[PDB]
RNA sequence: CAUAUCCUUAACUCAUUGUCCCUUUUUUUU
C-alpha cells in the first residue's frame, strides 16, 4: 500500500541556518529512529538537509506529516530524495572478505 | 527531402523493385521534391521492399498509391543514379509532431 | 572545431565512396595520382584515344592496354612522405 | 484525490507494469575508464576508474551475495541495513554528517494577536531571472538555481555546471523560443562543456519518477544532438547511456521505440565495435532478465549499424559458452533479434548464423531449446525463399522434436517447421506438409493461446504448397477450422483478427469463394460489431481476389442483405463497411441491378435522420456506388440523386457537408457536366459561399468541384463571377492542408484561361504585400502557373514591373515566381533568358542575402532549361555574379548557390567550372580552401570523365613525374 | 456585400496597419535623419556607419538608443 | 568512361545463368538471368562484389558444369603500394587470380 | 622553414602573381603555378575583408 | 561576452495503431 518512489532518505528545504544538532534530531526523531543526518556546509547547499530513517514507514510518515511544519518562523519543505546515482566504487576486496567471513561462518557453499 | 537536412537516403544498389508514393506524396519528385515534369521511374533496393514493406511510400513510408518518378532536372543532372532513394530515418520533425499532438490530444 | 570535424567525417565518407574527391588537405601528390589513374582508365575506355596511342608508339593495342594497366600502380612515383 | 487528474498529461510511470519498474531500480554507476584514451596508454594507477575486470568482479560478487542471502533465507532491499562507509556512496560531497546527541535515544490554542514578520515575503520558490516555472518535484535537480550567487566568486567548473543547469531547465520547461535557443546553444557549446558535465546532469533527469513522455523525448533529443558533437568523447559514457535508453527499445509507444533504435545506432557508430563489445559483455549474463532482454535487443541494433561480420565472432563465442545457460539463451536471442531487425540483410551470413544456433536445439535446458526454435523461425522468415540448403542441418532435430515432444515445446518447433516449408522444393514440401497437416488437425482442439496463434499461420503456410488437395481441405481442414477459430474472442485481439482474415483468404484460393463465403455470410447479421467487421473484411478480400463468378443467386441475396444490414448498424466510424460495400458491389457488376431500388431507398432515407454520423455515412455510400450505377446503366436514378443531394447543401455540420460534396463530386465525374442535374449553372453559384467554410473537409471537396468546373465548364458563369470567386480563392491559401493549397493554385490557371491573365495577375500581384510566408509562396506558385498556361509574354511585363515596388517581400516574391516559372517552362525558356538576365544581375548585386539566394535558384532552374541551345553567354555572364557568393555562410543561401553551380555545370560545361575553382584549391586559408574543395567534388562526381581533357599541366618535380606524356604525343 | 459590408480581409488590414504605423512614426522624423533604401528599409543618416533597420518602428526604437544619442550630439 | 563505374569488363556464365559486369577497379555486379513460363528473358536485381583499392585486368567466367557460377579475375591491390615512401611495396606487390562464386542458394556473391 | 616572397617570385615562371600570403601556403609552388595558368579566374577579393560582402 | 525583441528563409509539417510479450519452479486433466 505504498508507491515505489518512497525512500528512507528525506531532503529538507528552508532550514534556518546554524540550527543545533539537538533540535534537528528532536524534530525528526519523533517519527522513528534515525540512521543518519547530513547538513549542507558549502554555501550553495547551506541551509538544507538529508535525513535517513532506519525505517521506511517512519520516513513515509515523516514526509506525510512533516511537510509545511513551522520551524524558526518558516515552513519546512520535505521531499523524498531520489538516490539515483552512486558516487564511489564498491570496494570489491572488502565485500569479498565480508562474504568469505559470512560463508565461513554458516558453512554455506 | 530537400527541406530536411537530417534525413538520409538508403543509397544501396537499386534493383527491380519499383518505388511508390502515398496519396500525400503523389506527383512529386523523390530527390528535389518538385511537382512538374516527370522523367524516369524510381527503383528501390531489395531490402527496402522486404516483406511487409513491399509497396509503401518511398518519401514518407505510408501505403503507396502510385509510382514514383524522378523529374527531368534530376535526370539531366543524373541524380537518378545515386542509389536507392528510400528515406531511412524519420528525423526530428516527424518525431516532434507526434509528441506535440500526443501532449495536447 | 566541431564543424571542422563534421566536415572531415563527411569528406572521408565521400572519398571512400567516389575515389578521388579531395578535401582541404589534399596534397599535390594525391590529387595528381588521382588524375593520372582516371586518365589511364579513360584511355582504356575510349577506342580512338587508344588507337592514337597505339599508332604513335608503334605498338599493338593489347600491349598498349597492358602497359597502361602496369602504370596504374605507381603512376607518379613513390609517395612523397 | 485530485480533481485535476483529467487535465494533466500522464506519466510514463503510470502505464508501466511490474516488469518495467526494473528500470527505476538501476542507478548511475561511478566513473568508468576508457581504454582507448590517449592511444591506449599505460593506465595510471590510483585513478579509481573502473575497468572491465572491476566491473566483472562486482557483478560476480553480487551474484554470489544474493546466492548467500537466498541460502541464509531458508535456514531461518530498501529495508536492508546500510553500512556507514557505503552510505557515503549515496550522497554528494557537499555535506558533513552530524554526530547523534546523547539525549537522543532511538526507539486547543486560544486567541492570540500576531506580530508582523517580513520573512515569509523573503523566501522564494522560483529561480530569479528569465527562467521557467520550477515544478515542485524538480527541486532536487535544479536546487542550485534557487540560491543566488555572484559568478566571479565560484570556480570555472561550478560556473560551467550552473550554465548547463540553466540550459536544461529552459529545454525541459521553456516556451518554444527558449527551448529553441537553449537547444542550439547546448549543441554548439557541447565540446567546450565536455562530455562529462553534460551527462552527469542529463542522466539524472531521465531517471526521474515523474517524467512525461514529451519531456523524455526532449531530453533524448538533447542526447542525440550532442552525440554528433562529441563523437569520440562519449566512450566512458557508453554504458550509462544504454541503461537510460535501452528501456525505450521495449516501450509500448512506436516512436519511442524508433528513436531508441536511432540513438543506439548512433551511439554504436560513435563509439565503435570494441567499446560496444566490452561494455555489453557483462550484461549478457546478468542476473535480471530485464537487463538481458534489453541488451539482446540492443545488440541487434549495434549489428545493424556496424554490420554482422564485425560481431559474428563475438556472438559465436557467446552462444557456445557452457558455464551459463543464461548467456547461451541471450546469444540465441540476439540472433533472433538480428533476423527480425535486419530482414534481407542476414542472408549473406545465414550459414554462419544457423551454425551458431544448431547446438541449441538439443540443449538440456528447455528455455534454450525454445529460443533456438524461435531463432530458426526468424531466420527462415527473413530468408524467403533462399537458404533451404543452409537449413538442411536442422531439419532432423526439428522433425524429431515435432514427432517426440508434446506440450510447450511443440508451439515453437511447429512454428519453425512452418516457416521452413516455403523455403523447400516441391518434392520435400509435399512430404512435410502431410504429416504436419496431421499434427495441426489434432491441434485445432487445443485451448492454448500460443498454439492457436501458431496453427493459423501454419495452416496458411501449408495451404500455399500444391501438395495439399482441394478435396482434402474442404473435407478435413475446413469444418474444425470454422468451428474453432471463427469465434467472438478471436476477433477482439488485433493480431488474431489479422491472422484469421489472412488465413481464410488463403483457404479460399484453394477451395473456392462460394465454399468459404457461404459459411460466414450469415454473420454479417451478427450483433457484435467487431465480429461483423471481421467477417466483412474476409468477404471483401475474397471477392477482391477471386471475383463473383462462383456466387450463385441464392447466396447473393444473403450477401446483399448482409452488407446492407452491416452498413445500417455501424458505430465505430471507420472505412471497413464502406470499402467492403464498394468491393462487393463492384465485383457483382451488372448482377446488382435489381437491388439498386432497395439501396437508393435506404440511402435516401438515412440522409435525414437525427444522427450526424448516419447522414455522413449515407453520403459516403453514394460516393462509393456512383460507378456501379453507370455500369448498370441507371443514370436516371443517379441523376435524381444529384438533384436530391443539391438540397442537402445547406448543412450546418461540416462533416456531413463534406460528404455531401464528395458524393456530388462522384456524380459529376460519372455523368458529366453537361448532363448534370441540377445544371452547372445552378450548382456553381450555390457553391461559391460554401468556399467561406473554414473546415478542411468542406474546403477540400469544394475546391476540387470548383476547380473542375473552371476548366471543363467555364461558360456556365459570367466573367464577373469568376473574378469574385477568384478573389475568394486567396483565402483558401491560408489552409493548413497542403492539398487544398495546390488545388487552389491550379484553379487560378483555369480561371485565367477564361477571364484572361491580366485580371487574374493583378490580383495575384497585389497579394504579395502580405506578411505571412505561406500566402506569399503560394501566390508565387500561382503566378507561375498562369504564366505557363497563358504563355510568358503575357504575364512577364507586369511581373517584371512589380520588381520596382519598394517593398522587400514583393521583390523576393517576383524573384521566387520567376524561379518556379523557369522550372515549369523548361526548354521553352530559351525565349526569355535575355529578357530576365538584367533583372537577375540586379538581384545578384543586391545587399540582401535573400535576394541573392532566390536569384541563385532562378539561375539553377534557368540553366537546366536552356541546356543544349547555345545560351551560354548569358549563363557565363551570370556565373560572374553568382560566383562571389561562395563565401557566404548561411545554409539556405549556401545550398542555393551550390544548386546554381550544379545547374551551370551541365549548361556551360565542366571546363568553365574547373577554371573557376583552380586558383583556390591550394590557397593558404582553410576558409577559401574547403569551400573551393567542396565545389570541386561536385564537379568531379557529376562529370568525372569529361575532366580528363581539362586538367592543367603540372610540371615534374625532382622525384615525381606529373606530366601526362601520352596526351603530349604527336602523330 | 455592397449595401452593408460583410467580413474583413485581415491580411490586407494588416498591410494597412503597417502603413498607418509608418505614417505616424515618420511624421516625427525629419527628412535628413532617415534615408529610405530601394527595398523599403531605412538607414539612420546621423550615425556615421549608417545602420539599416527594417521598419520605422525599429528606426524610432534605434533613435531612442544611447549609441544614436552620442552620435547625435556630434552632429 | 568512369574509373569505378562498371562497364569495362563483361563475362557471361557458360551455361547462361548469370552475367557479370565490372569496372577497372573496386566495383563488380552480377545479374542473374532466367526464363519465365512464356520463354521470355527475365533479369534480377544486381548482386554486388566490391573490393576497395583493387584493380582488375581481366574477368572471365569459368565453366563449372551446373554448379554455382564462378567468375575468375586478374586482380591487383594497390593499397600497400601507396603507403611505402621507399617504393618497395610497388615493386614486390603481385597480381592474384581470385575466383568469385555466385551462391545461387543464398543469392550472394562470395570471393 | 618557409620561402620569403623574393625566392618564391624568382622560382615562379611568372612572378607578377605572387602575393604576401602565398608563402603561408602548405604547397606554395603549386599555388603560384596555378595562379599563372591560363584562363583561370582568381579567388574573390573579399575573402580577407572583415566587412561582409556587399554590406 | 551574456540577454529579450523585431524582420526573414525552407511549395517545411498537422499526430499515430507499426509481434515491446520479454516476466512466476508454473506446465489444459485419463
Ligand atoms: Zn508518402
Ligand atoms: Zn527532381
Ligand atoms: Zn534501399
Ligand atoms: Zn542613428
Amino acid at each position: 500500500r505504498l508507491p515505489p518512489e518512497v525512500n528512507r532518505i528525506l531532503y529538507i528545504r528552508n532550514l534556518p541556518y546554524k540550527i543545533t544538532a539537538e533540535e534537528m534530531y528532536d524534530i525528526f526523531g519523533k517519527y522513528g529512529p534515525i540512521r543518519q543526518i547530513r547538513v549542507g556546509n558549502t554555501p550553495e547547499t547551506r541551509g538544507t538537509a538529508y535525513v535517513v530513517y532506519e525505517d521506511i514507514f517512519d520516513a513515509k510518515n515523516a514526509c506525510d506529516h512533516l511537510s509545511g511544519f513551522n520551524v524558526c518562523n518558516r515552513y519546512l519543505v520535505v521531499l523524498y530524495y531520489n538516490a539515483n546515482r552512486a558516487f564511489q566504487k564498491m570496494d570489491t576486496k572488502k565485500k569479498e572478505e565480508q562474504l568469505k567471513l559470512l560463508k565461513e561462518k554458516y558453512g554455506i557453499n | 527531402a530537400k527541406h530536411h537536412p537530417d534525413l538520409i537516403f538508403c543509397r544501396k544498389q537499386a534493383g527491380v523493385a519499383i518505388g511508390r508514393l502515398c496519396e500525400k506524396c503523389d506527383g512529386k519528385c523523390v530527390i528535389c521534391d518538385s511537382y512538374v515534369r516527370p522523367c524516369t521511374l524510381v527503383r528501390i533496393c531489395d531490402e527496402c521492399n522486404y516483406g511487409s514493406y513491399q509497396g509503401r511510400c518511398v518519401i514518407c513510408g505510408g501505403p503507396g498509391v502510385s509510382d514514383a518518378y524522378y523529374c527531368k532536372e534530376c535526370t539531366i543532372q543524373e541524380k537518378d543514379r545515386d542509389g536507392c532513394p528510400k528515406i531511412v530515418n524519420l528525423g526530428s520533425s516527424k518525431t516532434d509532431l507526434f509528441y506535440e499532438r500526443k501532449k495536447y490530444g | 572545431m566541431t564543424d571542422r570535424y563534421t566536415i572531415h567525417s563527411q569528406l572521408e565518407h565521400l572519398q571512400s565512396k567516389y575515389i578521388g574527391t579531395g578535401h582541404a588537405d589534399t596534397t599535390k601528390w594525391e590529387w595528381l595520382v588521382n588524375q593520372h589513374r582516371d586518365s589511364y582508365c579513360s584511355y582504356m575506355g575510349h577506342f580512338d584515344l587508344l588507337n592514337y596511342f597505339a599508332i604513335a608508339e608503334n605498338e599493338s593495342k593489347a600491349r598498349v592496354r597492358f602497359n597502361l594497366m602496369e602504370k596504374m600502380l605507381q603512376p607518379c612515383g613513390p609517395p612523397a612522405d | 484525490y485530485d480533481p485535476f487528474a483529467e487535465h494533466r498529461p500522464p506519466k510514463i510511470a503510470d502505464r508501466e507494469d511490474e516488469y518495467k519498474k526494473h528500470r527505476r531500480t538501476m542507478i548511475i554507476s561511478p566513473e568508468r575508464l576508457d581504454p582507448f584514451a590517449d592511444g591506449g596508454k599505460t593506465p595510471d594507477p590510483k585513478m579509481n576508474a573502473r575497468t572491465y575486470m572491476d566491473v566483472m568482479r562486482e557483478q560476480h560478487l553480487t551474484k554470489e551475495e544474493r546466492e548467500i542471502r537466498q541460502q541464509l533465507a531458508e535456514k531461518a532491499e530498501r529495508n536492508r541495513p546500510l553500512s556507514d562507509e557505503e552510505l557515503d556512496a549515496m550522497f554528494p560531497e557537499g555535506y558533513k554528517v552530524l554526530p547523534p546527541p546523547a539525549g537522543y535515544v532511538p526507539i486547543m490554542t486560544g486567541f492570540h494577536m500576531q506580530t508582523e514578520d517580513r520573512t515569509m515575503k523573503s523566501v522564494n520558490d522560483q529561480p530569479s531571472g528569465n527562467l521557467p516555472f520550477l515544478k515542485p518535484d524538480d527541486i532536487q535537480y535544479f536546487d542550485k538555481l534557487l540560491v543566488d550567487v555572484d559568478e566571479s566568486t565560484l570556480s570555472p567548473e561550478e560556473q560551467k555546471e550552473r550554465k548547463i543547469m540553466k540550459l536544461l531547465l529552459k529545454i525541459k520547461n521553456g516556451t518554444p523560443p527558449m527551448r529553441k535557443a537553449a537547444l542550439r546553444q547546448i549543441t554548439d557549446k557541447a565540446r567546450e562543456f565536455g562530455a562529462g558535465p553534460l551527462f552527469n546532469q542529463i542522466l539524472p533527469l531521465l531517471m526521474s519518477p515523474t517524467l512525461e513522455d514529451q519531456e523524455r523525448h526532449l531530453l533524448v533529443k538533447v542526447i542525440d544532438r550532442i552525440l554528433y558533437k562529441l563523437d569520440d568523447l562519449v566512450r566512458p559514457y557508453v554504458h550509462k547511456i544504454l541503461v537510460v535508453i535501452e528501456p525505450l527499445l521495449i516501450d509500448e509507444d512506436y516512436y519511442a521505440r524508433v528513436e531508441g533504435r536511432e540513438i543506439i545506432s548512433n551511439l554504436a557508430k560513435a563509439a565503435g565495435l570494441a567499446t560496444m563489445i566490452s561494455t555489453m559483455r557483462p550484461d549478457i549474463d546478468n542476473m535480471d532478465e530485464y537487463v538481458r532482454n534489453t541488451t539482446a535487443r540492443a545488440f541487434a541494433v549495434v549489428a545493424s549499424a556496424l554490420g554482422i561480420p564485425s560481431l559474428l565472432p563475438f556472438l559465436k563465442a557467446v552462444c557456445k559458452s557452457k558455464k551459463s545457460w543464461q548467456a547461451r539463451h541471450t546469444g540465441i536471442k540476439i540472433v533472433q533479434q538480428i533476423a527480425i531487425l535486419m530482414g534481407c540483410a542476414i542472408l549473406p551470413h545465414l550459414r554462419s548464423l544457423v551454425e551458431i544456433i544448431e547446438h541449441g536445439l538439443v540443449d538440456e535446458q528447455q528455455k534454450v531449446r525454445t529460443i533456438s526454435a524461435l531463432a530458426i523461425a526468424a531466420l527462415a522468415e527473413a530468408a524467403t525463399p533462399y537458404g533451404i540448403e543452409s537449413f538442411d542441418s536442422v531439419l532432423k532435430p526439428l522433425w524429431k522434436g515435432i514427432r517426440q515432444h508434446r506440450g510447450k515445446g511443440l508451439a515453437a518447433f511447429l512454428k519453425a517447421i512452418g516457416y521452413l516449408i516455403p523455403l523447400m522444393d516441391a518434392e520435400y514440401a509435399n512430404y512435410y506438409t502431410r504429416e504436419v497437416m496431421l499434427i495441426l488437425i489434432r491441434e485445432f482442439q487445443s485451448p492454448d493461446e500460443e498454439m492457436k496463434k501458431i496453427v493459423l499461420k501454419v495452416v496458411k503456410q501449408c495451404c500455399g504448397t500444391d501438395g495439399v488437395e482441394a478435396n482434402y481441405i474442404k473435407t478435413e481442414i475446413l469444418p474444425p477450422f470454422f468451428k474453432h477459430f471463427w469465434q467472438h474472442r478471436m476477433a477482439l485481439d488485433r493480431r488474431n483478427y489479422r491472422q484469421l482474415v489472412d488465413t481464410t483468404v488463403e483457404l479460399a484460393n484453394k477451395v473456392g469463394a462460394a465454399e468459404i463465403i457461404s459459411r460466414i455470410v450469415d454473420d454479417l447479421k451478427d450483433e457484435a460489431e467487431q465480429y461483423r467487421k471481421m467477417v466483412m473484411e474476409t468477404i471483401e478480400k475474397i471477392m477482391g481476389n477471386l471475383g463473383a463468378a462462383d456466387i450463385d443467386h441464392k447466396l447473393e441475396e444473403q450477401l446483399i442483405d448482409g452488407i446492407l444490414y452491416a452498413f445500417q448498424e455501424q458505430t465505430t466510424e471507420d472505412s471497413v463497411m464502406l470499402n467492403g460495400f464498394g468491393t462487393v458491389v463492384n465485383a457483382l457488376g451488372k448482377r446488382v441491378k435489381p437491388y439498386l431500388p432497395q439501396i437508393c431507398g435506404t440511402v435516401l432515407w438515412r440522409l435525414n435522420n437525427k444522427s450526424a454520423k448516419v447522414r455522413q455515412q449515407a453520403a459516403d455510400l453514394i460516393s462509393r456506388t456512383a460507378v456501379v450505377m453507370k455500369t448498370c446503366q441507371e443514370e436516371k436514378l443517379m441523376g435524381h440523386l444529384g438533384v436530391v443531394l443539391y438540397e442537402y447543401l445547406g448543412e450546418e455540420y461540416p462533416e456531413v457537408l463534406g460528404s455531401i460534396l464528395g458524393a456530388l463530386k462522384a456524380i459529376v465525374n460519372v455523368i458529366g457536366m453537361h448532363k448534370m442535374t441540377p445544371p452547372i449553372k445552378d450548382l456553381l453559384p450555390r457553391l461559391t459561399p460554401i468556399l467561406k467554410n473554414r473546415h478542411e473537409k468542406v474546403q477540400e471537396n469544394c475546391i476540387d468541384l470548383v476547380g473542375r468546373i473552371a476548366d471543363r465548364g467555364a461558360e456556365y458563369v459570367s466573367a464577373r463571377e469568376w473574378m469574385r470567386i477568384c478573389f475568394e480563392l486567396l483565402e483558401l491559401l491560408k489552409a493548413h492542408k497542403k492539398a487544398i493549397r495546390r488545388a487552389t493554385v491550379n484553379t487560378f490557371g483555369y480561371i485565367a484561361k477564361a477571364i484572361g491573365p491580366h485580371d487574374v495577375l493583378a490580383t495575384l500581384l497585389n497579394n504579395l504585400k502580405v506578411q505571412e510566408r505561406q500566402n506569399r509562396v503560394c501566390t508565387t506558385v500561382a503566378i507561375a502557373i498562369v504564366a505557363e498556361t497563358c504563355s510568358p509574354f503575357t504575364v512577364l511585363p507586369a511581373l517584371m514591373n512589380e520588381y520596382r515596388v519598394p517593398e522587400l517581400n514583393v521583390q523576393n516574391g517576383v524573384l521566387k515566381s520567376l524561379s518556379f516559372l523557369f522550372e515549369y517552362i523548361g526548354e521553352m525558356g530559351k525565349d526569355y533568358i535575355y529578357a530576365v538576365t538584367p533583372l537577375l544581375e540586379d538581384a545578384l548585386m543586391d545587399r540582401d542575402l535573400v535576394h541573392r539566394q532566390t536569384a541563385s535558384a532562378v539561375v539553377q532552374h534557368m540553366s537546366l532549361g536552356v541546356y543544349g541551345f547555345g545560351c551560354e553567354d548569358s549563363l557565363n555572364h551570370l556565373l560572374n555574379y553568382v560566383w562571389p557568393n561562395v563565401f557566404e555562410t548561411s545554409p539556405h543561401v549556401i545550398q542555393a548557390v551550390m544548386g546554381a553551380l550544379e545547374g551551370l555545370r551541365v549548361a556551360i560545361g565542366p571546363c568553365r567550372m574547373l577554371q573557376y575553382c583552380l586558383q583556390g584549391l591550394f590557397h593558404p586559408a582553410r576558409k577559401v580552401r574547403d569551400v573551393y574543395w567542396k565545389i570541386y567534388n561536385s564537379i568531379y562526381i557529376g562529370s568525372q570523365d569529361a575532366l580528363i581533357a581539362h586538367y592543367p599541366r603540372i610540371y615534374n618535380d625532382d622525384k615525381n613525374t606529373y606530366i601526362r606524356y601520352e596526351l603530349d604525343y604527336i602523330l | 456585400m455592397s449595401f452593408k459590408r460583410e467580413g474583413d480581409d485581415w491580411s490586407q488590414l494588416n498591410v494597412l496597419k503597417k502603413r498607418r504605423v509608418g505614417d505616424l512614426l515618420a511624421s516625427y522624423i525629419p527628412e535628413d535623419e532617415a534615408l529610405m533604401l530601394r527595398d523599403g528599409r531605412f538607414a539612420c543618416a546621423i550615425c556615421p556607419h549608417r545602420p539599416v533597420l527594417d521598419t520605422l518602428a525599429m528606426l524610432t526604437a534605434h533613435r531612442a538608443g544611447k549609441k544614436h544619442l552620442s552620435s547625435l550630439q556630434l552632429f | 568512361c568512369r574509373r569505378i563505374v562498371p562497364g569495362q569488363f563483361l563475362a557471361v556464365d557458360p551455361k547462361g545463368r548469370a552475367v557479370m559486369i565490372s569496372a577497372i577497379e573496386k566495383q563488380k555486379l552480377v545479374y542473374i538471368l532466367n526464363r519465365d513460363a512464356a520463354a521470355r528473358l527475365t533479369i534480377s536485381s544486381p548482386l554486388e562484389a566490391h573490393k576497395a583499392n583493387t584493380l582488375v585486368y581481366h574477368v572471365v567466367g569459368v565453366d563449372v558444369g551446373f554448379e554455382n557460377p564462378m567468375f575468375a579475375c586478374l586482380e591487383m591491390d594497390y593499397e600497400e603500394a601507396d603507403n611505402d615512401p621507399t617504393g618497395e611495396a610497388a615493386a614486390n606487390t603481385q597480381q592474384t587470380l581470385t575466383f568469385y562464386e555466385l551462391d545461387l542458394g543464398l543469392n550472394h556473391v562470395v570471393r | 622553414n618557409r620561402f620569403t616572397v623574393a625566392e618564391l617570385k624568382q622560382l615562379v615562371a611568372r612572378p607578377d602573381v605572387v602575393e604576401m600570403h602565398d608563402v603561408t601556403a602548405q604547397d606554395p609552388k603549386l599555388l603560384v603555378h596555378l595562379k599563372a595558368t591560363r584562363n583561370s579566374v582568381p579567388v574573390p577579393r573579399h575573402w580577407c575583408f572583415k566587412r561582409k560582402y556587399l554590406q
